[PDB]
RNA sequence: GGCGGUCGCCUCCUAAAAGGUAACGGAGGCGCCCAAAGGUUCCCUCAGAAUGGUUGGAAAUCAUUCGAAGAGUGUAAAGGC
RNA sequence: UGGGCUACACACGUGCUACAAUGGGAAGUACAACGAGUCGCUAGACCGCGAGGUCAUGCAAAUCUCUUAAAGCUUCUCUCAGUUCGGAUUGCAGGCUGCAACUCGCCUGCAUGAAGCCGGAAUCGCUAGUAAUCGCGGAUCAGCACGCCGCGGUGAAUACGUUC
């Protein structure tokens, strides 16, 4: 993966946004377009409206999605069975 | 025996504890050279201050149900956030990237003609 | 006779302190263990019966008895009197001496172990333990079993409430959750 | 006790091999080692891997790490 | 009259609280079975339900409690147990 | 900007790797050719189990480097086993390139260890340095091929004949 040394990825942009609201009693939804930005621990408790291609949908970032992408909670393609 | 499995009785020592659930034969090689036995003796010859060693040594690593239970606990967490690998876990389906247009039997199953 | 002693020594006046009981006869005792092994696969091939039963008295120390259906039923492919199901009775010295085992020896065998359950009293004080699978009594040999199997293990007591009951197992030794 | 139809059953004592812990019992099961025992007597000794007073439920200490949270690990694998 | 149905035996209702009592009145059975499903001696008590319990499911086996018969009595019904 | 072209109940084409002992594993030892290279090819040393990293060296090159080729040969081992065969799949941990690898990268370690016991009807290539098999280089290219182009190593069987 992504070396160590390099550390992990964020884009500045969106690491802004939950930067703003760290101090808040009530937090409010981030529009992102940023699948590609790793969820740190600062995210937990925001909603992250993601964009998957059509729509932003909002993940709720609960403490055990630490590590992965935003776009990992952001399905693409839409299958529902042949 | 071990580590609650009857290791093949016939073998080498290195490859009757790869019988051992989380024991390869990279592993096995780095157990008996901690411990000292041989790595040709068939462990039918093994002596009980022998197989004791090895018990010893297996006993730091993490085994047979201890490793099956934390592997099914690291699927059983991608399921519960929602992750695109998760649903691959739970519809079948490849989760490294592999392409599924075709092949991706191993994941499947038999292939359903209908 | 280990847990007898621990029973009569130790059990006994910490019970009578708990519940205030006047007289000694009202402390709760062990009466019955009945260790029971449904049986239905017997319908199928009549060895697996057998074996069962086989495994059966090396866990428990006595000849099973072996019981039949009371009334057929087409949905099992089971006729009336066929031969389904064992079980043993233990009484006295052999019954404590089981229990010990059980609580000593076999529990802790059980795969991903994390105690024995709690609410699984018929509210009159009597607690069955269902165990799913064999090979955690010592006596099996881990070898001979073909098909693995579990039982209902039925600890009757004197107890008029699963309270006493369960007070009354916990102390004698019982991994409650 | 009916006499030629139940498992021979004689009194014996188990070993927790894991820490030595022995006690008194009855079994229908053998062995090839045997042991002195309190008050005078001898008995077959079966060796036990595990009993009530070395399993980690009983005891209560576990061996392992309890896992690693994963905001915990997050912040190792990268100091924050 | 024909067609169909019926033809001997058992149980019930009809049958009017003894018995008997008809109709091409209303319902069912029989032409066996059992070597114990007979005799006797000793012993035993059911069906269901609730609750708990590995495989196990509405329901197969196990435990407690409740349960006067709601079971069973080879075979129809009545009477009986 | 993000997504898709990489979606998957299925059907077919072309491949790759296997199903083992004419093999697998370990150790030791030998022999090519075509090619490519400047911010590129990189010696040597050191660190790391490894992918690689670090300091640093030569070379715009029949001078230096990629590049001590693999089959092979010689010993040891395994002993027919879904296996010490096979390496799919998955978990975890890493390495690189890149602003970024979640959808969609390649590689590494540890663990995991699927089908597969030589393949129905049918069908394909090949007449010798060929088939078979073994590696090596290159174009595209930050990174990324089991494809393509080229290179050498080892190296067979058979052709009576022209009815179909
Ligand atoms: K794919
Ligand atoms: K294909
Ligand atoms: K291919
Ligand atoms: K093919
Ligand atoms: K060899
Ligand atoms: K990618
Ligand atoms: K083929
Ligand atoms: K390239
Ligand atoms: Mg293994
Ligand atoms: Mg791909
Ligand atoms: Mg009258
Ligand atoms: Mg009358
Ligand atoms: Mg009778
Ligand atoms: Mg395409
Ligand atoms: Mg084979
Ligand atoms: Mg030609
Ligand atoms: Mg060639």
């Amino acid at each position: 993966g992504r070396s160590l040394k390099k550390g992990p990825f964020v884009d500045d942009h969106l690491m802004k946004k939950v930067e703003a609201q760290q101090g808040a009693e009530k937090k409010k939804v981030i529009k992102t377009w940023s699948r590609r930005s790793t969820i740190f621990p600062s995210f937990v408790g925001f909603t992250i409206a993601v964009y998957d291609g059509r729509k932003h949908v909002p993940v709720y970032i609960q403490e055990d999605m630490v590590g992965h992408k935003l776009g990992e909670f952001a399905p693409t393609r839409t299958y529902r069975g042949h | 025996r071990i580590a609650g499995v009857d290791i093949p009785r016939d073998k080498r020592v290195v490859v009757s504890l790869t019988y051992i659930y989380g024991i390869g034969n990279t592993t096995a090689k780095k157990v008996l050279a901690n411990v000292g036995v041989s790595e040709d003796v068939r462990v039918r010859d093994l002596t009980n201050e022998q197989t004791d060693a090895i018990r010893a040594e297996i006993d730091k690593l993490k085994v047979e149900g201890d490793l099956r239970r934390e592997v099914n606990l690291n699927i059983k967490r991608l399921m519960e956030i929602g992750s695109y690998r998760g649903i691959r876990h739970r519809r079948g389906l490849p989760t490294r990237g592999q392409n599924t247009k075709n092949n991706a039997r191993t994941r499947k199953g038999p292939t359903k003609t209908v | 006779n280990r847990l007898k002693e621990k029973y009569i020594k130790e059990v006994t006046p910490s019970l009578v302190e708990k519940f205030n009981y006047s007289s000694v006869m009202q402390t709760p005792k062990v009466d019955k263990i009945v260790i029971n092994m449904g049986v239905g696969d017997a319908v199928s091939n009549a060895k697996n019966l057998d074996k069962a039963v086989e495994e059966l008295a090396l866990i428990t120390g006595q000849k099973p008895l072996i019981t039949k259906a009371k009334k057929s039923i087409a949905g099992f492919r089971l006729r009336e009197g066929m031969p389904i199901g064992a079980k043993v009775t233990l009484r006295g010295e052999r019954m404590y001496e089981f229990l010990d085992k059980l609580v000593t020896v076999s529990l802790p065998r059980v795969r991903d172990f994390h105690g024995v359950s709690k609410k699984a009293f018929d509210g009159r004080g009597n607690y069955t333990l269902g165990i799913k699978e064999q090979l955690i009594f010592p006596e099996v040999d881990y070898d001979l079993v073909d098909k693995v199997r579990g039982m209902d293990i039925v600890i009757v007591t004197t107890a008029n409430t699963d309270e006493e009951s369960r007070e009354l197992l916990a102390q004698l030794g019982m991994p409650f959750q | 006790m009916k006499q030629d139809i139940h498992p021979n059953y004689q009194p014996v004592v188990f070993m927790d091999s894991t820490t030595g812990f022995k006690f008194l019992s009855g079994s229908t099961k053998g062995s090839s080692e045997t042991v002195e025992w309190e008050d005078g007597n001898t008995y077959p000794l079966l060796r036990v891997e595990v009993t009530s007073d070395s399993h980690p439920f009983y005891t209560g200490r576990q061996k392992f790490t309890q896992a690693d949270g994963r905001v915990d690990r997050f912040n190792k694998k990268y100091g924050l």
